[PDB]
């Protein structure tokens, strides 16, 4: 719920590099954009029930009290690398890290949340994804807890 | 007479009930097979 | 008299059954296959006159709601299995308890309403009758009547 | 009859994957589909009648530990590919090893219990394109066993 003070100033000085309007209070989608910024975990059903809940509160701006809520919100998930480690692994029918970028975009695109195809042609091209070959995931998750 | 009508009457009824017990155990394979397949694509969606 | 309506659900669902068509109405021919499928026992006599009834309308297809009627009168006959083990006792001339197929094939074949020789096969090779060895009425009837 | 801890893991994984809360609860109906998606498949007819033997008297829908209860007290290996190819040659009246789609059809939604149309095209479309109309049941019968 309560977090260190160092959190606190990062999120506001996060909030003040994305404060165009220069309230301090950060917008709903910059919501999203600064917890895509900050290593977060929202989702894009959650991105929505946030926004939502925001609509109803009717400002349009988050503030720091509901932005440690779901900081406790998001931390409460306690992810890691190992169970997406995992994930890849039962998407990796090799089972030897390298994955074929074709089909595993297909699944990840197709099934579940829906990627635009700009979005996939630069992640790929920016994550050393090879057009069409095994390419290794570990690397990616070991620098996403890297951040 | 009797016998000959009651012994067909038999034969189709047990000819009902063996395409009854199939029909049963070809639905619930089927059912099973089907959620099979509804659970590794919820794994599916949710790793993606 | 009224017949419970699990009954009546289950000649549906076995009208339904043979129902090429979907309708509710079949063929007479069909009528009859699905009478005896039921387990009940009407003569090929009461089987013509359920025909001719039917054909006095012209129509040629047993209507659901005829066909329950239908139902409820072969309800209203019921022979008892005490009846067939007499009838199969008057075949037992030797009276040990077992006849013989082969003679019991002929009466089956050249006595009243003749019937296929493959039908013959069928009560055979489904009931395990031996070619010549004697067959017990009493575990015929038994296995007959356990439906 | 505990459950090993691995399964517990995996219907826990399964709850999560159905239920949208993930709090381990789940219904009747999401019930019998993760009955059916573990392998073990009762009949719908059976699996109601689970249902109404553990009544939902946990918090009313099957929870974790109604779930475990069920899995250990209903627990079998009945299905056999073995008896599904036998099933599916008494569905072959011509006995080639292809059933007629059409009459496959009207089997799955007239016979017994009704199955939803979705689910029968499911199972045609599962199944190799035949030019006769009939769907080569052995080969279906092979991905069963595969999955």
């Amino acid at each position: 719920d309560q977090l260190t003070e160092e959190q606190i100033a990062e999120f506001k000085e996060a909030f003040s590099l994305f404060d165009k309007d220069g309230d301090g209070t950060i917008t709903t989608k910059q919501l999203g954009t600064v917890m895509r910024s900050l290593g977060q975990n929202p989702t894009e059903a959650e991105l929505q029930d946030m926004i939502n809940e925001v609509d109803a509160d009717g400002n349009g701006t988050i503030d720091f009290p509901q932005f440690l809520t779901m900081m406790a919100r998001k931390m409460k998930d306690t992810d890691s690398e190992e169970e997406i480690r995992e994930a890849f692994r039962v998407f990796d029918k090799d089972g030897n890290g390298y994955i074929s970028a074709a089909q595993l975009r297909h699944v990840m695109t197709n099934l579940g949340e829906k990627l635009t195809d700009e979005e996939v042609d630069e992640m790929i091209r920016e994550a050393d994804i090879d057009g069409d070959g095994q390419v290794n995931y570990e690397q990616f998750v070991q620098m996403m807890t890297a951040k | 007479i009797r016998i000959q009508k009651t012994i067909r009457g038999w034969l189709l009824r047990k000819r009902y009930l063996c395409m009854q017990r199939a029909a049963i155990t070809v639905q619930r394979y089927v059912r099973g097979y089907q959620a099979r397949c509804y659970a590794k694509f919820l794994r599916r969606t949710k790793a993606a």
